[PDB]
């Protein structure tokens, strides 16, 4: 007969995808359209990418954004996995770019804002989309922006970097093409930068037939900047496409740029109301039960006097006043011909004594000896204490001790890096317990644990 | 009166008071006292939680008052000795400090309400209240009278505030107008420390022959002695000690008795100081209104 | 109902079984690497075999058994209870399994050189100078990547000094510790 899932029957093919192909579903009764990602069990069983697909669905499930393809449900069977998604008519942006040639400022600015709000949403949710490209972003009937593929994505862990280098050849960041560790916001921002470029010039900023010459073209911060557009965009693109990841633009830096501000709807970043729900939704854990399903009606009907509503709205007002005089919650960077700085009353004595010296924090324990030789020399000291270790990769250890005063146990991780050819650096990282009082500090126990180890490595 | 300001504190946790990103320093009880005080000035912090390695828990708190106590307690002369405190250690000084009386560490969970914090400040008569997560046992932040007041006025809505705030300070009877602990401009810094130990006051506004406030000597101001390595000589006057900042401070922040409470709180949080010395046309001392007064006048 | 795939090449392909009359032929549909169809089958076990290019053959990919006639047929259990999501997949660290706690000695087989230090950790938050007007205890919002990592200060004294920037629910704190040697 014909394949169908639930009340949706499978139609024409949309595309090939990463793992398995995708087709259009059609509701037997109403006629609604949904995009399904079919991942065949036989194929996904072969590879160990079972975790690759797991993380994807896990993240996309709780994702709601107008420009992020919203994952409705995921049905699966011994034959094959299915993921139904919001279907859109416009197709991929690369079809829109090529067909329409080059896009003007009024248009390009519009779309870039939508996509950047998408990746911002992702970054704030601790999930990065590594493969970014016009071939990955769709358009609805209204020719808006929709970010589609998450198969190449990853989740951002606290105090953890990403080794895997994934995505298109031209859109890959200068640090990922070289195969270097990265945080993950900066790699999407660089991919966003070349998308912004393609949204204007109609051609790719870094393009070549022969490689690594393309990657060498990428490693160098050189790219054609035609007179096509004004310098405001060029200053943006240069700051966004900066080869040095430390000098690269942040999501915030793009929000504070001039060209970006112009004609920017306030429904993208959640300060003002919604046009076409936000992080302030997580007040429930303390007050009441989950509430995500229950109080939607309590805020949909515009009833602001409900016991759940009077607990919701005042939270968004709270966060707005936090930005007002933000010098209260966060510290400010140092201050043209502008002088006056009235010091905090508790800051008065030090600046004066300085002008009527040396405090410098090192990264970690540093020593210059051989990479296999040092870890072995460390692996001696780690034992000597009576603490214990399991080794993951030759230079990466996972260690722990038993608390002497209580039956509690604290752990940590040691990852060795190479600062240069002449020297190596050993990193120390804390950890966390799995997802009633305690007479001990998890933060201090970490320091004492390192301290004991360091004392033996030094003396 | 208690309809709004009192309810507001009960409706919010101490969690909200904690800055988005902040610094904290802690000292092991095995550390020497001399080194601990120098570490304070290099970090700018005026308080650090005391951790015990043996007990594996936070035993207490260390503020500038401890530097004052030990300075007045062990002292002979500006030249002759310096001997007692230099070879002294935190746990050793804690021993002679607890020789007289035993007071344990007080701390509040960030999940507890702001009302529970202000209570702990008045009930225990303490300026620094460290907030510690009971689940993890980690010290997150140190609560201060300054931090609460700023948070109060900044986040409180404008409908609740107008009740008793419109009344004059004189008529409200808030603060201590009875015995004003002060020092002269020529009075040695040691006798100033002597008043700091005799009373619980956080500052000593200095006065001239007339009894007019020409400067103020806070318990914070004494840490400068450690900052400049001048703590050796305690025979110098408070004016000579405050001479370090003499070209930098604008003046002495003060108020009047006839002024409204509304005007006081706003000026007090904007100045970011801990107290104001009320005066008259002659600028002679009348009384002092510390944050403690404002905070204690709210809870009840 | 249920569906079956066929991974071996063939020109004309049919599928039979015990559900349909023991002699029944169901026309299969084609794809690039596969050939499939769908039928409504009753609750229970089953015995089926494929008819390709004129010869009856079985798929080695699927399980196999011997029927009463002595032929080679496959096995499938049809149910309506499999909508599963996490059962299909069948610390919490990066998912690459290997060994366990409490023991080790020496080098692994692999000769990979150590990774280069990322520029992120080299940027320190305590060495950064804050504004003069703001509270001394405040610090800028740290990057999530440099949070758990330890930052030790050179021991220029008889006391060790080391800190780290640990995060709380919505807040961050950098805790410094002075511990004697
Ligand atoms: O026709 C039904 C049958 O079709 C399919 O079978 C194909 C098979 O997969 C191919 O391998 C090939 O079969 C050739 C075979 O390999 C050769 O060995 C030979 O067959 C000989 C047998 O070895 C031999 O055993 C004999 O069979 C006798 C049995 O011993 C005896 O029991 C009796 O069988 C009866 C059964 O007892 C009873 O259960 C019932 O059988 C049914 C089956 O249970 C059922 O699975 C199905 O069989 C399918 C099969 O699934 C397909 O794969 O239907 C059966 C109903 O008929 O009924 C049986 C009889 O009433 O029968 C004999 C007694 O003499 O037979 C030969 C001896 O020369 O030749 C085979 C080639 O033709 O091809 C077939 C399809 O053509
Ligand atoms: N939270 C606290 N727990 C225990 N003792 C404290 C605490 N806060 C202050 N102290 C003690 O009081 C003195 C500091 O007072 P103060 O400067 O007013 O906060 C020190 O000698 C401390 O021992
Ligand atoms: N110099 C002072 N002399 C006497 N009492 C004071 C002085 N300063 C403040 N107070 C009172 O002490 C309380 C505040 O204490 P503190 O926060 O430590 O300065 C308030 O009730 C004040 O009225
Ligand atoms: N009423 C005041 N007027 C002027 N300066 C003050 C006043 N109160 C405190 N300070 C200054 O602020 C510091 C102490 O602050 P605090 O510990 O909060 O009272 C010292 O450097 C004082 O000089």
């Amino acid at each position: 007969g014909s394949v169908k899932i639930g009340h949706y029957i499978l139609g024409d093919t949309l595309g090939v995808g990463t793992f398995g192909k995708v087709k259009v579903g059609k509701h037997e009764l109403t006629g609604h359209k949904v995009a399904v990602k079919i991942l065949n069990r036989q194929k996904i069983r072969s590879l160990d990418v079972v975790g690759k697909i797991r993380r994807e669905i896990q993240n996309l499930k709780l994702f709601r954004h107008p420009h992020i393809i919203k994952l409705y449900q995921v049905i699966s069977t011994p034959s094959d996995i299915f993921m139904v998604m919001e279907y859109v008519s416009g197709g991929e942006l690369f079809d829109y770019i090529c067909k329409n040639g080059r896009l003007d400022e009024k248009e390009s600015r519009r779309l870039f804002q939508q996509i950047l709000s998408g990746v911002d949403y992702c970054h704030r949710h601790m999930v990065v989309h590594r493969d970014l490209k016009p071939e990955n972003v769709l358009l609805d009937a209204h020719m808006n922006a929709k970010i589609a593929d998450f198969g190449l994505s990853n989740m951002m862990s606290d105090g953890e970097f990403l080794r895997t280098s994934c995505g298109s050849p031209n859109y890959a960041a200068p640090e990922v093409i070289s195969g270097r560790l990265y945080a993950g916001p900066e790699v999407d921002i660089w991919s966003s930068g070349v998308i912004l470029y393609a949204l204007l010039c109609g051609t790719l900023p870094f393009d070549d037939d022969h490689v690594p010459t393309l990657f060498k073209k990428i490693c160098d911060g050189i790219f054609y900047t035609p007179q096509y557009l004004n310098p405001s965009v060029i200053s943006l693109l240069k700051h966004m496409l900066q080869v040095d990841p430390m000098k690269r633009a942040s999501i915030k830096d793009i929000r504070e740029h001039e060209w970006f501000k112009q004609d920017l709807p306030k429904y993208l970043f959640p300060e003002d109301p919604s046009y076409s729900d936000d992080e302030a939704l997580k007040e429930v854990c303390e007050k009441f039960e989950c509430s995500e399903e229950e109080v939607l009606s309590c805020l949909y009907n515009r009833n602001h006097q409900d016991p759940l509503a009077v607990a919701y709205h005042l939270i968004i007002d709270n966060r707005r006043i936090m930005n007002e005089a933000k010098d209260f919650y966060l510290a400010t960077s140092p201050p043209d011909d502008h002088h006056l700085t009235r010091p905090h009353p508790e800051r008065v004595p030090f600046l004066v004594a300085e002008t009527p010296r040396k405090a410098k924090w090192h990264l970690g324990i540093r020593s210059q000896s051989r990479p296999n030789d040092i870890m072995a020399e460390v692996c001696r000291a780690i034992k000597q204490l009576d603490y214990e270790w399991k080794v993951v990769n030759p230079y990466y250890l996972r260690v722990r001790r038993k608390n002497p005063v209580t039956s509690t146990y604290s752990k940590m991780s040691l990852q060795l890096y190479q600062v240069d050819s002449r020297t190596y650096l050993l990193d120390f990282r804390s950890i966390d317990d799995g997802i009633t009082p305690r007479p001990g500090s998890h933060t201090i126990e970490f320091f004492e644990m390192c301290a004991n180890l360091i004392k033996i490595l030094a003396q | 009166n208690n309809s709004v300001y009192t309810s507001f504190m009960k409706s919010h946790r101490c969690y909200d008071l904690i800055p988005t990103s902040s610094k904290l320093v802690v000292f092991d009880t095995s550390l020497q006292v001399k080194k601990a005080f120098f570490a304070l000035v290099t970090n700018g912090v005026r308080a650090a939680p005391l951790w015990d390695s043996k007990k594996q828990s936070f035993v207490g708190m260390l503020t500038i008052t401890d530097f004052i106590n030990i300075l007045h307690r062990y002292y002979k002369s500006a030249l002759v000795q310096i001997y007692e405190l230099e070879e002294h250690k935190i746990e050793t000084w804690r021993e002679v400090y607890l020789q007289d009386s035993f007071k344990p560490l007080v701390c509040i969970s960030p999940n507890a309400s702001l009302f529970d914090a202000v209570s702990s400040l008045i009930r225990n008569k303490i300026h620094r209240l460290p907030v510690i997560d009971p689940e993890s046992g980690n010290t997150l932040y140190i609560l201060t009278h300054k931090r609460i007041l700023k948070f109060l006025k900044l986040f409180i809505t404008e409908f609740p505030k107008p009740e008793f705030m419109s009344k004059s300070l004189e008529e409200l009877q808030i603060g201590t107008y009875a015995n004003i602990a002060m020092v002269r401009t020529t009075t040695p810094v040691y006798v100033a420390l002597g008043i700091f130990v005799q009373h619980r006051v956080s500052a000593l506004p200095v006065v001239d022959e007339k009894g007019r406030v020409v400067d103020i000597y806070s318990k914070f101001d004494v840490i400068n002695l450690a900052a400049e390595k001048t703590y050796n000589n305690l025979d110098v006057s408070v004016t000579k000690a405050l001479q370090h900042r003499s070209h930098y401070f604008e003046g002495v922040l003060k108020c009047y008795l006839h002024e409204t409470l509304e005007t006081i709180i706003n000026r007090l949080v904007e100045a970011e100081v801990h107290r104001l010395v009320v005066v008259d046309e002659n600028d002679v001392v009348k009384g002092i209104v510390s944050l403690s007064d404002i905070l204690q006048a709210l809870v009840l | 109902p249920t569906v079956i795939r066929w991974s071996e090449g063939g020109k004309e392909v049919f599928i039979s079984g015990s559900f349909n009359n023991w002699s029944t032929k169901i026309p299969l549909i084609k794809s690039h690497n596969d050939f499939v169809a769908i039928l409504d089958l009753p609750e229970g076990e089953h015995q089926y075999k494929f008819f390709v290019d004129g010869q009856w053959v079985h798929d080695p990919s699927e399980p196999v058994v011997t029927s009463q006639l002595g032929t080679i047929n496959n096995l499938i259990h049809v149910k309506k209870s499999d909508f599963e999501v996490f059962d299909a997949l069948k610390s919490s660290s990066p998912p690459g399994p290997y060994g366990q706690e409490m023991y080790a000695f020496r080098s692994e087989e692999r000769f990979k050189s150590p990774p280069i230090l990322p520029p992120h950790l080299l940027q320190v938050i305590l060495n950064k100078d804050t504004n003069i007007s703001c509270d001394p205890a405040l610090l800028p919002e740290p990057n999530h990547v440099m949070l758990n990592h330890l930052y030790a200060l050179s021991i220029k004294d008889s006391v060790m000094v080391l800190s780290a920037t640990h995060r709380y629910k919505k807040k961050y704190v950098t805790t410094l510790l002075y511990k004697p040697i």
